[PDB]
């Protein structure tokens, strides 16, 4: 209920303007700042072709 | 959309297909495009309750 | 009973919810109050139509 005890409603199509831009795709940031510091072997059977 | 903190979709047909599929008629959308020096001007409604 | 009062119809699509009714809401469908208007000139006219 918003103000004044009108039912309101969400949804799903509602997230369009958040999850449909193209910041889902971008993680430069992440995948170069979770580089540093390396890391072990990690059996690479499927991280590797 | 009413930001610019993200680097784009690299097809420029799907960036200008997104951009304004989202932006279309939103409460936020911005009125003309994000100027590049300008405030991102949401537009304002002939009422409110 | 008193005097008679009148009824009018205004067709609607059934797919109208409930809830846009279970309310004093506008019968039209949309807000004309210029109680509502910003003032910015044509507000009212927009704020209807």
């Amino acid at each position: 209920w918003g103000k004044d005890h009108q039912v309101l409603r969400l949804s799903m199509e509602n997230a369009v303007g958040t999850v449909c831009h193209p910041s889902l795709m971008n993680i430069d940031a992440a995948v170069g700042g979770v580089n540093h510091d390396p890391v072990e072997a990690a059996n690479p059977y499927g991280a590797y072709v | 959309y009413l930001g610019r903190g993200a680097p784009p979709l690299l097809d420029n047909a799907a960036a200008v297909y997104l951009r304004n599929a989202v932006v279309a008629g939103n409460r936020l959308g911005p009125a003309q495009p994000l100027p590049v020096f300008g405030c991102a001007q949401v537009p304002r409604r002939a009422g409110m309750d | 009973h008193g005097q008679d009062a009148v009824c009018e119809f205004i067709a609607t699509p059934v797919a109208t919810d409930i809830n846009y009714f279970r309310r004093p809401c506008n019968p039209r469908g949309r807000a004309a109050g210029g109680v509502y208007a910003g003032d910015k000139e044509g507000d009212v006219i927009a704020l209807m139509y």
